[PDB]
C-alpha cells in the first residue's frame, strides 16, 4: 500500500501563499489518516476546503479544522461527531508533526495542529497521523501571523486541498 | 499552558 499524500494550498487574505503536502500515516493509524484525507478531498459532501487556521501560537504549532464553526468549538469526523483516540504508538518528536487537536479521551473530530517544534508534553495526549512533506517554509510564512495568545493578524485559510497520491 | 484543545482553551 502506499500512504496517502494531501494537499493544502494556504492564502492569507485571500492572496495565495503556498502549498503544504503531508504525508499521513494510514499504515499506522488508518482509521485518523482515512479521517483526514477524506475531509481534504471533501468526498463526503464537507470538509476543510474554504477553512481557516484559527489558533497559531509561534514556536508551537497552527491550529485549523473547524470547519463548523471556524473558532476551535466545531468541526466533525467523517465517522459521526466524534471518533476514538486510535493509539499512540507515534510522538511530537519536532517541526512538522501532524497531530489531532481532542477536547479529552476519545473526542477526534476534524481539528488538528502542525507541529512547529517538538511538543513532548502532548504525547500519549493526542495522536500523531502525519507529518509535513514538502512546503515547511509554508508553515513558517503561516506562524508570523499569530501571537502568543493564538490569534492570527490575517485570515489564513485553506483555499484549496485534496489528495496527490 | 500551551495545549491544543477544541472549544475550551486552557493555559
Amino acid at each position: 500500500m502506499v500512504n496517502p499524500t494531501v494537499f493544502f494550498d494556504i492564502a492569507v487574505d485571500g492572496e495565495p501563499l503556498g502549498r503544504v503536502s503531508f504525508e499521513l500515516f494510514a499504515d499506522k493509524v488508518p482509521k485518523t489518516a482515512e479521517n483526514f484525507r477524506a475531509l481534504s478531498t471533501g468526498e463526503k459532501g464537507f470538509g476543510y476546503k474554504g477553512s481557516c487556521f484559527h489558533r497559531i501560537i509561534p514556536g508551537f504549532m497552527c491550529q485549523g479544522g473547524d470547519f463548523t464553526r471556524h473558532n476551535g468549538t466545531g468541526g466533525k469526523s467523517i465517522y459521526g461527531e466524534k471518533f476514538e483516540d486510535e493509539n499512540f504508538i507515534l510522538k511530537h518528536t519536532g517541526p512538522g508533526i501532524l497531530s489531532m487537536a481532542n477536547a479529552g479521551p476519545n473526542t477526534n473530530g476534524s481539528q488538528f495542529f502542525i507541529c512547529t517544534a517538538k511538543t513532548e508534553w502532548l504525547d500519549g495526549k493526542h495522536v500523531v497521523f502525519g507529518k509535513v512533506k514538502e512546503g515547511m517554509n509554508i508553515v513558517e510564512a503561516m506562524e508570523r501571523f499569530g501571537s502568543r495568545n493564538g490569534k492570527t493578524s490575517k485570515k489564513i485559510t485553506i483555499a484549496d486541498c485534496g489528495q496527490l497520491e | 499552558x500551551l495545549l491544543v484543545t477544541a472549544g475550551l482553551v486552557l493555559a
